[PDB]
RNA sequence: AGGGUGAAAAGAACCCCCAUCGGGGAGUGAAAUAGAACAUGAAACCGUAAGCUCUCAAGCAGUGGGAGGGGGACCAGACC
RNA sequence: AACCCAGAGCUAGCUGGUUCUCCCCGAAAUGCGUUGAGGCGCAGCAGUUGACUGGACAUCUAGGGGUAAAGCACUGUUUCG
RNA sequence: GGCCAGUGAGACGAUGGGGGAUAAGCUUCAUCGUCGAGAGGGAAACAGCCCGGAUCACCAGCUAAGGCCCCUAAAUGACCGCUCAGUGAUAAAGGAGGUAGGGGUGCAGAGACAGCCAGGAGGUUUGCCUAGAAGCAGCCACCCUUGAAAGAGUGCGUAAUAGCUCACUGAUCGAGCGCUCUUGCGCCGAAGAUGAACGGGGCUAAGCGGUCUGCCGAAGCUGUGGGAUGUAAAAAAACAUCGGUAGGGGAGCGUUCCGUGUUAGGGAGAAACGCGUGCGUGAGCCGCGUUGGACGAAGCGGAAGCGAGAAUGUCGGCUUG
RNA sequence: UCGGAGAGAGGCUCGGUGAAAUAGACAUGUCUGUGAAGAUGCGGACUACCUGCACCUGGACAGAAAGACCCUAUGAAGCU
RNA sequence: UUCACAUCGACGGGAAGGUUUGGCACCUCGAUGUCGGCUCUUCGCCACCUGGGGCUGUAGUAUGUUCCAAGGGUUGGGCUGUUCGCCCAUUAAAGCGGUACGUGAGCUGGGUUCAGAACGUCGUGAGACAGUUCGGUCCAUAUCCGGUGUGGGCGUUAGAG
RNA sequence: CGCUGGGUAGCCAAGUGCGGAGCGGAUAACUGCUGAAAGCAUCUAAGUAGUAAGCCCACCCCAAGAUGAGUGCUCUCCUA
């Protein structure tokens, strides 16, 4: 709730990979896991809610997903 | 650096090697990353000895 | 999500309705072997979506296996083969205790829409599946009937997906949608619908009414 | 139209990392103050 | 284009499978895994058995680190 | 302008290929000439063996220029009174 | 100078030019840097751009170029300003009350700007034309007076008038308002054909400018240990050196045969074939084999049909499909 | 137009016999970008469990075959 | 009719695109098969139509121009090898291009005009023409990727319907 | 199928039925409503309304190999 996604998204990476453990080896899975409550209610900063766009594709032309 | 970064407050690796030339420990060659984790209550007597 | 709960017949052969106007109508003739109980009724609640869930076809206890009959004799009704549901909106009244349900709800609601397994044709070409064209008969050709070009140049170097190949064509259930109702008969337990369904007669068909 | 686009190594000299800040090319190595020599790295002993 | 079983054919008596070809015993021989396709028999190639391991995976198939596991071991920390 | 044999292992300024190891040194794609231009001869630049040598790199000074800048004093060219 | 080679197709980048269209990763020259013949790091990848010159080892440290949110090593470092376009990869002429400034010039406590309201008149329809031209189709100048100010009018409108309205002045509240240059970062201009396509995720800082301290960062340097080359002509020690294509020189290994040799050794297992917890800079040596069955080392020397991964090589064997 | 049905020989399956051109090894994705300027092999992202069978041929600058066209050779040959 | 900007816009200027003709000769000639047609895609918008709007010298019908928008469509024919183009009948309209002719390991004619012959012209001649005409073999069993269908194994943490 | 004349069931169309629905959501161009930075104004800087064959959803089918491998009902694990 009211966080920002992308900062969040790398504190949440920093532990997910395991580099706040002096245990880290980064060809092994010492990571953490991780529970994201309230996803609905994240916050993004400037015109990402209008303007940021998650487009994907399949195999075949013409269906680039808007 | 991510054993030094186990502490909260902001004490990051560069500090860690301004505190660690500045109190004059010659070459430690990064081998205190090993006893970092063998042996962790005497890693924490180096950085506790870093902070006086 | 259904406008409400259908029933499923058999078809059996085609014929025409004379009205008395005096027009000819091509109908198919839809038979019931036996009624569209009930069996298993799915709420909000215990799952995750509302659907009522009927079944067909009461049979030997032979030809129905153990995981299946133990399923139909937890609602205590009769061993059937055929079994559907229909999802519908949270404000059904239905009990799964053997509700042999009557088939008088079609008439006055003359749209209704039916789903089939249409008859297979195996693997067909080109030419039947997806409306192409022929080549040149003669002048000297050589690609009668074939497939043509397939992609561009060497710029994409692949062919796209989903394109028009052949392959099995029939096999699938269909849905030919608003059908309008006709003459149903109280003791024949026929019900006369103006249309084509999909298959020949025999098959299992879905009839439940429109989506519109 | 007539703007030439910019082909390899005219590439390499507008889009390589340069460090155009004045203040960043300025900068030194950190200076420590010099300690006595360390002693023999080992010593017969008989 | 195709040479070389043995030292000596001493080239397999007899029994079984069995229409043969062939195979197994037995017998000759120092050697039969020297059996007539017969002297040493390597690589590509085809196999079979044992140990570990692959079915959410992008890779000139390696290499550096090495989880887990297996084998003998004696400088048991080592080696594969 | 047949085929076979022989000269004939014709010729090819052309193509492909030329096989074990270690150490030291190390280019050139330039000029001239060519019935020559994808070849060659010489010079330039390598390797090794010498013989004469005392220089290289920094700083300063002296010489000729006519480029850049500039200018209209010559040669043109050009706007206005 | 002696002997003896290659090379004589160059490529891009900066500057100086010619050809072109001051177009080309274009062509030809002149000086230089790199590649060629140069590994490593930065450049997402990527010969020529920047740092940089690889003898080798280390599970060593310090740095250059460049970076310090995550993928991916190091600062979600500090303090000033800026950008609100995801600009942050992009291209211009031109437009712009964008925003942060800076320099000029003109009005105000005798009321400065913006809005409402009042006046905007007389000769006059200045003189020509036209039916009318009355400011409003136009031609020529384009007045003075009352005054607080009014222009032969700023535009609309009317057949023309009449009329709506403005430049200017009067009145109420009240304190900043104009109009020019200019940078910094921005906006539009700015649109391609398979699909985010601009490293990715993303970020209003993790973006852009100005400083301050540290860290990461190469095969650079340093340190500890070896090897070789040159001094050099024995050893030791020292200093310098040790990337490399075409190519040049020095030193060696291996193979079969021959002299020693009817050698030592060998049915108590030679050559072969297969094996190594061994030794060498390496070509290779030495050792071990429940396989094989008669030859044949080393050392000191010599001679070659002497060393294989390439020739749409070639001859046998055996695959793929 | 505008295809449609039917009969044979193939094609598909089973049993027998059984090749060939080709082939550096292939653990052999799409977009986009870069690169000798048209990449499964390099970079980023996305997508894909492994492996068959039947069809189709867009790519592997697919196979052939030291480009008949163009040019070079102080080449060859025919003809004038 | 007045009126630069409803609509054209002279004299000039600034861009984008890579679809024409060009310039360079950077990959490919131990082989990247050109032009047109058939079949079959897919994509761009610089919009012919369809949907919404502004302005109009838009009274209404029909427009002219322009903004957003590429979901869908864009005819049948006579000539020519034709691309292009002319014409007929229309249609809401009969768009322009990329994908190596998009597409000849899917298919056929004019052509890199191959070997025969003829006409004009050039040449003394052999022969030749970016002149014309007639005739003129075009291969192929998919290894892999890619595609369309359709399985089998294993997984989904007991096994199944 | 010797050549014809018709034809049931299949297959097919030229024949017969049906489809392309939405005062559903958010937008591009535009029209606006209050409305400030310059006591005037202005679709916008706060909020917000109509609206495109365009986007998404609804529409028909496949669909948990969606390895994130789902959910619900039911059957069976016995003898030494």
């Amino acid at each position: 709730t009211d966080l920002i996604l992308g900062r969040m998204a790398s504190t949440i990476a920093i532990h997910i990979r395991g580099k706040n453990l002096a245990s880290y080896t980064p060809s092994v899975d010492m990571g953490a896991f991780v529970i994201v409550v309230n996803a609905d209610k994240v916050a993004v900063s400037g015109k990402k809610r209008t303007q940021k766009l998650y487009r994907r594709h399949s195999g075949r032309p013409g269906g680039l997903k808007e | 650096n991510a054993a030094i970064r186990e502490r909260g407050v902001y004490y990051n690796y560069s500090k860690f090697i301004h505190d660690l030339y500045k109190r004059q420990l010659l070459l430690n060659r990064k081998i205190l990353a090993q006893i970092a984790i063998l042996n962790p209550n005497c890693i924490y007597m180096i950085y506790n000895e870093i902070i006086k | 999500v259904d406008a409400g709960i259908g029933v499923m017949g058999t078809k059996l052969g085609m014929m025409s309705f004379f009205e008395e106007d005096g027009t000819v109508v091509p109908v198919t003739v839809i038979g019931f072997k036996e009624g569209n109980i009930v069996t298993q009724v799915k709420t909000e609640s215990t799952d995750g979506y509302n659907a009522v869930q009927v079944g067909y076809e009461r049979l030997r206890d032979r030809k129905l296996t153990m995981p299946e009959r133990g399923h139909l004799n937890k609602a205590g009704v009769i061993p059937m083969r055929h079994l559907q549901e229909f999802r519908l909106v949270s404000v059904d009244d239905f009990t799964p205790s053997q509700k042999l349900l009557f088939e008088e709800l079609f008439k006055e609601g003359d749209m209704v829409d039916i789903s089939g397994t249409t008859i297979g044709k195996g693997f067909q070409g080109g030419i039947k599946r997806h409306n192409f064209k022929r080549g040149l008969m003669t002048h000297g050709s050589k690609s009668h009937r074939a497939l043509g070009s397939i992609g561009a140049g060497t710029t994409p170097g692949h062919v796209y997906k989903g394109k028009k190949m052949p392959g099995r064509m029939g096999g699938t259930k269909t849905k030919i949608r608003k059908l309008k109702i006709m003459k149903i008969d109280t003791d024949l337990r026929v019900v006369m619908i103006k249309g084509a369904v999909p298959g020949k007669p025999g098959n299992l068909l879905r009839l439940a009414p429109a989506k519109i | 139209s007539s703007r030439p686009q910019k082909k390899g190594t005219a590439h390499h000299m507008k889009t390589r990392p340069k460090k155009t800040a004045r203040w960043d090319i300025k900068r030194g190595p950190a200076v420590y103050p010099p300690l006595p020599p360390l002693p023999a790295e080992w010593t017969i002993v008989s």
